[PDB]
RNA sequence: CCUCGCAAGAGGUGCACAAUCGACCGAUCCUGAUGUCUUCGGAUGGAUUUGAGUAAGAGCAUAGCUGUUGGGACCCGAAAG
RNA sequence: AAGCUCGUAUCAGUUUUAUGAGGUAAAGCGAAUGAUUAGAGGUUCCGGGGUCGAAAUGACCUUGACCUAUUCUCAAACUUUAAAUAUGUAAGAAGUCCUUGUUACUUAAUUGAACGUGGACAUUUGAAUGAAGAGCUUUUAGUGGGCCAUUUUUGGUAAGC
RNA sequence: GUGAUUUCUGCCCAGUGCUCUGAAUGUCAAAGUGAAGAAAUUCAACCAAGCGCGGGUAAACGGCGGGAGUAACUAUGACU
RNA sequence: UUGACAUUGUGAAGAGACAUAGAGGGCUACCUUUAUAGUUUC
RNA sequence: GAAGACAUUGUCAGGUGGGGAGUUUGGCUGGGGCGGCACAUCUGUUAAACGAUAACGCAGAUGUCCUAAGGGGGGCUCAUGGAGAACAGAAAUCUCCAGUAGAACAAAAGGGUAAAAGCCCCCUUGAUUUUGAUUUUCAGUGUGAAUACAAACCAUGAAAGUGUGGCCUAUCGAUCCUUUAGUCCCUCGGAAUUUGAGGCUAGAGGUGCCAGAAAAGUUACCACAGGGAUAACUGGCUUGUG
RNA sequence: GGUUGCGGCCAUAUCUACCAGAAAGCACCGUUUCCCGUCCGAUCAACUGUAGUUAAGCUGGUAAGAGCCUGACCGAGUAGUGUAGUGGGUGACCAUACGCGAAACUCAGGUGCUGCAAUCU
RNA sequence: GGAGCGGUAGUUCAGUCGGUUAGAAUACCUGCCUGUCACGCAGGGGGUCGCGGGUUCGAGUCCCGUCCGUUCCGCCA
């Protein structure tokens, strides 16, 4: 009677901005108009009647350069929004790693870490036993960041 | 450099300068605000029962 | 949050008038085009020295977007819009939810 | 105001104006009958809606007080361009 | 300021009669929510401890809890109970009564309700007191930096804060 | 830029710059080319240098941390 | 600074992208190609 | 001589460009600065028993979650204690007794509630449409929320009733512009046809300095208007701190 | 006056323990095929009031009862506050004039009322 | 005085901002190798994650209080 069914997506979300004094360590600010993690975190004055400044320094979550900036701190410094999806890892297949949620074995996807780290995860794959490795999806980007592996399950 | 918010002093009093005027009730309160149904069954009275009032008389 | 693919709601088709059943396709921005007035009477201005006049935007603060349902009636399909409260997840996925049998893991 | 009443009062006639309730014009929403270069035309009535509406019409012009806006505008006053 | 419609109208920073709502001062925790003292009685096999008994849902001491009945003192964000002060309304003729008509609402039914007809109650027509008038409208200045006292009260050690 | 002579000019190219007869098919305009379209126009398609990516350079700007444990007096603690 | 156009005129000699057709691949997303009839920046 | 139709010169287009120009640089704020947000909103108290009522007074919260934790109907009714049943043992389940509720109602806090406003079960989507009236904050304008109805159309239910979001109190923001739908209705003004554009109705795309300007700094080289409403020296009350 | 059905004020009606109750009338009790619904006919439905009780719920009574309601010139006109004063008090606060008036403690007392319909030795 | 953050076996660190398994290293333990001890081998054990409380079905993986231990401000006169 009617199809093509005009599948799409869902609507709204965001990257929420925040006041940028309450920014703490291992906090995850938009730079560049990229994601990072706060290292380095410096406050001053101006001069006399200072309105004072923020000068942090981020590493990248993604990329891992290393970053910077300086603005007044009132005015926003939008924030990235962060989740862990702590897939399980089967075989590595091709250039792209493969994982399973627990709900559903789909999206192998997610290119295999550029990491170094993922590298003694390409090391101890082959000797095995249950590879749950975290990944994160901020703004649309994902990339393997931990290796973990429980102990039993049987 | 704060200034004096908020008070009521000298207020109850500027009020009863004029005297606090009344609503001013009248007859046939306007019926603004009454259900429809009953108020489109009333039109239909008021309009027919002046002819017996009226067309009666002669 | 979630909805349902299929609703049975109110109908003005002028041949209908009345409930139906209705397929319920999401809310899209669309191309802005040109030609529009506002894209003439903009660029005309723009052109020439002085550069930026029409004021930018910055200060976004609000993370959300009320999810705007497109209904579609499956007789004369008419299309009218419906709206809800603002919500950061959205689907509109079937699975309705179980009777809270036991949170897995 | 008139009639009656010595008067007090009672009856009628009640403009102005106030309070509602209708009526007619427009807009929006229903009806859409008759007829229809069959598809257009709209009669007829309705609608918790609506107007800076009609309902035997009142304005124009000049001068004047006062009040606003624009103008060097109550007088004087910048550092600048 | 300009006036206008009216002139005893309807009101009145007011009382009384009747009837409302309010939870603060107080009071109470041998009434709950919260604290909180000190003793007395039971309890545990489902609390450790102690003596005696291979042993224990063992005889009796042990503190911790309780549970029972008392007592101590309380509460801006606790409460059965509940003040004066201030506040709401009514005190009618745009009323009541009798009788009757109108309707596309309402009902077992012109039964109702909303109004209207016709008559009865008129100046004790229906609380006290008063009213250099009562109501209405236009229009425009000037002000939008406050202070102090008695009472109530917040922060503060206290302040001509 | 330093600032006579004597002596010495250390470690850090991640940052910020400057640079590369540096790869190049990520970014990537006008113009130009094809298709749609009755036509404006839409679409892409390819697409300059830079950006991007990699290369060096500190007498370029610049920068040079913690916390533990230990010696057959104590204390320290070379050393781990 | 880089790109197109124009002043700007005569010539040239090879390369490739894109077109069809057949093989070599894994109906083909292509692929190494290759013969053919063109457009082309160079 | 070179140099060669390339350069240059002219017009456009992208890049670069504090060298250069213009311009800003919140507000509250028991001086201003940093700090905090009391600059929208909510719950209790401070309020002095109608209402009203303040302070960088106190105690706290939000800018989300739910096609369902909504809507109706039906059944049952809790937390807890007591008593008891192999593995079991405070925490594994069961059965009975006591049990106005000491629990649970998306997310603070206070209400409210039991043959239910809680637990489970059946069906559902009135979290729809037209379009006004009214309370709330009040200018008695807005936004937001809420009630009450009409006109429907429906769900549920044996029915009567109930239902236009979430048992109640907070969960959201204007014109211009863009964009979707509805009317497929009205214009393109010499006259026509179709694409295009403009319009009406109702939405959505953000203004959290939350009735809504697109904006960083320093000036002991500073400038001018002013200020004791706004500090330092001095005095006064004040007495902690001496 | 007893009972039932529908109620209205809603603890002068509830709690706890005992003791009663003729007549009818409720009530407890009996079977699962059909309709129905659960793990289970105990709940619920269905079917006769038969087979039997008044043990239980139900109503009433009892309890120097716990409660609750009322009252008592009992506590107390005491706490508290309106008004007013060149009244006192170093102040905190306290008296007075005009007026209002609590709670607890105390004692005394009550312990369901009542509408319609039917039926009952 | 303000405000900010840390508090994990032996010790240094992750998890630690995003709750329903505390991970590494070295340390210490074992058995071997050596004549013993080094070293290398095969294994191994160990921490409520500083406390009180409260949410949360569940908290090092939340909130408030302590406890200690960090910092930064401290200027115009």
């Amino acid at each position: 009677e009617e199809h093509t069914f005009e599948t799409a997506d869902a609507g709204s979300s965001a990257t929420y901005p925040m006041q940028c004094s309450a920014l703490r360590k291992n906090g995850f600010v938009v730079i560049k108009s990229r994601p990072c993690k706060i290292v380095d975190m410096s406050t001053s004055k101006t001069g006399k009647h200072g309105h004072a400044k923020v000068h942090l320094v981020a590493i990248d979550i993604f990329t891992g350069k290393k970053l910077e900036d300086l603005s007044p701190s009132t005015h926003n410094m939008e924030v990235p929004v962060v989740k862990r999806n702590e897939y399980q890892l089967l075989d590595i297949d091709d250039g792209f790693l493969s994982l399973m949620n627990m709900d559903g074995d789909t999206k192998d996807d997610v290119k295999a870490p550029e990491g170094e780290l993922g590298d003694s995860l390409q090391t101890a794959f082959d000797e095995g036993k249950d590879l749950m490795v975290t990944i994160i999806s901020a703004m649309g980007e994902e990339a393997a960041i931990s290796f973990k592996e429980a102990a039993r399950t049987d | 450099a704060k200034s004096k918010n908020h008070t009521a002093h000298n207020q109850t009093r500027k009020a009863h300068r004029n005297g606090i005027k009344k609503p001013k009730t009248y007859k046939y309160p306007s019926l603004k605000g009454v259900d429809p149904k009953f108020r489109r069954n009333h039109k239909h009275a008021l309009h027919g029962t002046a002819k017996a009032l009226a067309a009666a008389k002669k | 949050v979630n909805v349902p693919k299929t609703r049975k709601t109110y109908c003005k088709g002028k041949t209908c008038r009345k409930h139906t059943q209705h397929k319920v396709t999401q809310y899209k921005a669309g191309k802005a085009s040109l030609f529009a007035q506002g894209k003439r009477r903009y660029d005309r201005k723009q052109s020439g020295f002085g550069g930026q006049t029409k004021p930018v935007f910055h200060k976004k603060a609000k993370t959300t977007k009320k999810v705007v349902l497109r209904l579609e009636c499956v007789k004369c399909k008419t299309r009218a819009q419906l709206t809800l409260k603002r919500c950061k997840h959205f689907e509109l996925g079937g699975e309705k939810k179980q009777k809270g049998q036991a949170l897995q893991f």
